[PDB]
């Protein structure tokens, strides 16, 4: 070859089912060996242990680390939607956005990226909680599919769209939903704009909107041609299964205002801690 | 003697004599995209010297009541050099970064800066103050260019998340009695192997004074902060005419 | 290595010991330039005071790499960072940093 | 060219202006050719 | 069946169905500079797809009294694409070329063009006519850009050398009854391994109608000539700010 | 390796001391084999021979190809300069440009690039050809060296500059000169500008000037302090040895006007051929 | 301050290519620098 310059991770995983044992230690007097003095400017956490700062005994502990695994942290059904049919013509088209309730939103926004399968449960009743014999139909409308315009629309023929027929006196319906993003994970934070072009002030709503998370429309109706005399209230619950998560984030200390942006009330900034009077008196 | 360091890449060299370690973010070095992860079928271009080199931005001035600054990546370099021309002529880009922040002062000055990298730094507003307006940040705020922008409420990082747990991100400190520089090496982090350089920002760099600057009258009162950055494994694909934004 | 006369000013000709060092001071604005000179060892200018620039004058053509070393002669208590750049041919002195 | 990357920072009691000495040499791939007369010395008047 | 040809390089493809061979100038393919011939010590950049691709220039119109046209290389591409940006940010450049000239007409047209490559095409003037003025050609004449210029005296090629022995240079013909295209592959020819792209032109491409165009009234009278070129082994070294000229 | 696309002349020389032999051939009748029909559009010369067009005999010829080799074509001393000392103070500084005489200029400009050693001969006499006892000094001044300003200048001390002392009644002086360009060859044609910057009309003289061919100044004088009463006429002749040449060019058909440009008289364009009256009558 | 010249090279400051150069060091040898006849005296008999 005539041209010689054209010839040309740090850590690994380990299974830790229990917490770490403590070894016995004695006193230590000498120079040069100082495990208590650190340097926080390097960006590294402190590596000082119990046995280097005090005299310890031997503790064989069997405290399990299973519950803090992120599969056990997330596999709990939380509320994502409340849909009402008082919307007086017997059908609702609901655009799927699961960031409307603060408890599951703060848990998921601990991470930046997440990839999971879901399990949706549909708890339906009257607005006062009473149940009546009434037939309903839930339909998932993917993006691009025709959405229903009335109670007797042609889109309720559901020849390819997945649909569930259920009664109100039945147990709540459960379905499994796969991972269906065009990307490799869902992102709760998208720093940018979806399309090209000029970014004027009238189009500032486009900032932060990722189309890889937009999953379509969830439609409900009462099945018959005629109007039902019953009011409907549907509550949707979501379990997160088979989960992978990347890049932990600071947890939010401000109350949520809108579903699509991290906007916060600027006149009342909440402090993260509870205040006291003096630094010396607790 | 690990307080001295030298970073040489391309035709550029940074020397420092008062340093901490180098932080490698999430324990991963930047790499080119392998064949198993790629999806686009055209051959990408890798310029390898004209784009993988140190770039020095504008210089800030640390005052006694400074709030903090932020930059967006790779928005800081889309108009600079041969990197800024490859990012305009191509549709897709992929690269890691080596960030270096410089701030020196005398042995009679005091203060501490937190230099952190936060991926997908989405900004919020104060919602009109009362919380009733659905306001959105302007285009000069979300992508401020190589100049950068100032933080308005640094305690909530202008996004409703506290500064006190920003150290869960890859970070260093610049403590004026200890060191004068901070160095973080960042890999490529996205849900896609390639992305647009004009529409998407991967991470934000935050420089916030946690302990404020202090000195006695008669010492130097002009304490500047300089940011020097380098792409590492820059790839470009999807060649078409030049698009600025 | 021999001393380069970067401070070769017309006001320095009657006190020529000041041509061997150029000042550095506390700045108010950022990114200023301190000095600028050509990298031509056989041309008239700062390279005339070197033994390399004097022995080049006895020959017609040259080749190879050069080196410039800058030594700081301030206090122990003084700190600072400088950017020393070399620009290939094509333009004049760059306007900004 | 030489530029300021940051400022020249100094405490109270130390002078605000310092000086830099520049030294220059050649590397080990340096050569010269076509030996000729220099233009630095001259002789208009007779020596002694 | 060697009248059909396909040239694919980069993200571009040229197909032709009425062709002669490909001329490889002086029997040599373009190459990168080896270590024995190189002198500059810095590592060069090789973009390899964004610069090695087919570039189509403006289109001429062959009339019945056309004199001829010329282009200068690589002056035609110093403002075009990613090649034009690498040539402005770097001090040294080195590459070969693949030139393709297109001209189609019907089977009832006649005419012949000579398409030749002349290295170091230095232009002269008419010296004021009488021969007493030491005139020099203007900058728009010696480097006309991607548009090109017209020959004033094609019989002496505007340089005092006859057209009749221009075929000692690498050349092809476009005879309208036989073929509609001409293809020459040119290596890098200089006395130095690298050179400037803004100060020096390696070769000139000459397109001269030796047999004039002729047709009867009623046929198509708009016969255009298009030039499409591609760099082959483009290298760049000596990175500095952008210089246009 | 995870990335698979990062893994990655026509003719030769032969010694031909004589011209080619001719083979004997007979008649040929058939289809498909047509060696007389060619295609000039391909850019290739015709490959038809004697034996395929006519019936030939066998000729063993021993005609040598030695004289047309470019070493024999160029190793002849031709005039490059005429320098006169009537310039009335006894010295001439002559800037070396060897393109002032048309016979050697047209031979060298057949090629684009050339690399050779030279041999210079200095034939000196009076303007009428008579010779006198008179001492002279020729000095080569390379670019950058101080050139003499008078007959008694300090530059005539020639402590490092090469110098020849000769008498007019001597035989002519001969020296050998190496290849001394900073490039790998001399070029008689340089398409471009030497420096950067704007190229305005007042600086159009810069076009075509290569500094790789500028070799300095040739200086002559009469040696003594006092003025010589003899007029001098020096003729310089150059042989070209150890030559290599690249890229043949069309030979010039117009008379030369200036030393540095290909400028031609535009009111009298000379035709390359001699004209006649009719195309059918010679 | 040590009195020693700098020992930094091309390959430690920038990214370099491989260059095999054959530039001779013969002309700067002091035998070739001095073996040239120069004027040392002018003597006149008026
Ligand atoms: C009959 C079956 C109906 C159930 C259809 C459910 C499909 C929708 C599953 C989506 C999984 C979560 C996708 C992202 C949700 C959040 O709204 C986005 N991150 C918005 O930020
Ligand atoms: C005492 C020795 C005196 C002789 C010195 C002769 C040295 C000069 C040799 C030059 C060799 C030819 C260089 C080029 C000549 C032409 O003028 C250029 N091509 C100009 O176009």
């Amino acid at each position: 070859d005539p041209i010689a310059d054209m010839i040309d991770s740090l850590t690994a995983l380990q299974v830790l089912p229990t917490a770490a044992n403590t070894e016995a230690s004695s006193h230590r007097l000498g120079t040069g060996v100082v495990p208590a003095l650190q340097a926080a400017e390097t960006g590294a956490s402190s590596n000082a242990s119990d046995k280097n700062l005090i005299e310890t005994r031997c503790v064989l502990n069997h405290h399990s680390t299973q519950e803090t695994a992120i599969g056990n942290f997330f596999s709990r059904a939380g509320l994502v939607s409340i849909i009402t049919m008082p919307n007086t013509d017997g059908y609702v088209n609901w655009d799927i956005d699961l960031m409307g309730y603060a408890q599951l939103r703060r848990k998921c926004e601990l991470f930046t990226y997440m990839r999971f399968d879901a399990e949706f449960t549909f708890v339906v009743a009257k607005p006062n909680g009473v149940l009546v014999p009434q037939l309903l139909q839930y339909m998932y409308v993917p993006p691009g599919a025709p959405k229903p315009t009335s109670r007797d629309s042609f889109a309720w023929q559901t020849a390819t769209n997945p649909s569930v027929f259920v009664k109100m006196t039945d147990p709540p319906a459960q379905v499994s939903v796969p991972f269906m993003s065009p990307a490799s994970a869902y992102q709760w934070f998208y720093d940018g704009y979806p399309t090209f072009g000029e970014h004027l002030q009238a189009n500032d709503l486009d900032y932060g909107q990722c189309p890889n998370n937009m999953m379509g429309t969830f439609s409900i109706r009462t099945v018959g041609t005629e109007k039902s005399p019953h009011s409907i209230t549907l509550r949707v619950y979501m379990r997160i299964k088979h989960v992978r998560a990347w890049i932990p984030r600071p947890l939010r200390n401000q109350p949520y205002l809108f579903k699509t942006n991290p906007n916060y009330k600027g006149n009342d900034i909440k402090c993260t801690s509870t205040s006291r009077d003096k630094i010396t008196t607790l | 003697s690990d307080r001295v360091a030298q970073l040489t890449i391309g035709n550029s060299t940074i020397t420092t004599q008062e340093a901490a370690n180098i932080v490698i973010a999430y324990g991963e070095w930047p790499e080119y995209c392998p064949d198993t992860d790629a999806t686009a079928v055209d051959k990408p271009t890798r310029p390898d010297v004209s784009v993988n080199r140190f770039f020095t931005l504008d210089t800030k001035s640390w005052a006694k009541d400074s709030k903090g600054w932020y930059w967006k990546f790779p928005d800081v370099l889309t108009e600079v050099g041969v990197f800024g021309q490859n990012a305009q002529f191509h549709y897709l880009y992929r690269s890691g970064f080596c960030v270096h922040v410089q701030c020196n002062a005398s042995k009679f000055h005091q203060g501490a800066l937190l230099v952190a990298v936060l991926p997908e730094y989405v900004l919020g507003t104060i919602a009109g103050g009362t919380g009733n307006e659905n306001s959105h940040p302007p285009y000069a705020t979300t992508q401020p260019g190589q100049v950068g922008a100032v933080l308005t409420h640094p305690y909530v990082l202008d996004a409703g998340i506290p500064l006190s747990q920003l150290t869960v991100c890859p970070h260093q400190w610049i403590n004026l009695r200890t060191n004068n520089c901070a160095t973080i090496i960042v890999p490529y982090m996205n849900t896609v192997p390639f992305d647009s350089a004009l529409n998407h920002c991967n991470f934000g760099l935050l420089v916030i004074p946690v302990v404020p600057l202090d000195f006695n009258a008669g010492a130097t009162s002009e304490i500047p902060i300089t940011v020097t950055i380098a792409p590492m494994c820059a790839e470009f694909a999807g060649l078409r005419q030049a698009v600025k934004q | 290595e021999t001393i380069l006369e970067v401070n070769n000013l017309k006001t320095n000709e009657t006190t020529p010991m000041q041509r061997l060092c150029f000042p550095v001071s506390v700045q108010s604005k950022t990114g200023e330039l301190c000095a600028a000179f050509r990298a031509d060892p056989g041309r008239d200018g700062p390279w005339q005071s070197t033994i390399l620039g004097q022995l080049c004058r006895y020959y017609t053509q040259w080749s190879g790499s050069l080196e410039v070393t800058f030594m700081f002669a301030g206090s122990f208590m003084a700190t600072g960072k400088m950017l020393i750049a070399y620009t290939p041919p094509g333009g004049n002195v760059p306007a900004d940093r | 060219t030489i530029w300021y990357q940051t400022n020249y920072v100094v405490p109270i009691g130390a002078p605000t202006t310092a000086y830099i000495v520049a030294l220059a040499a050649a590397q080990d791939n340096f050569t010269m050719k076509l030996c000729k007369d220099t233009e630095d010395i001259e002789q208009t008047a007779n020596i002694q």
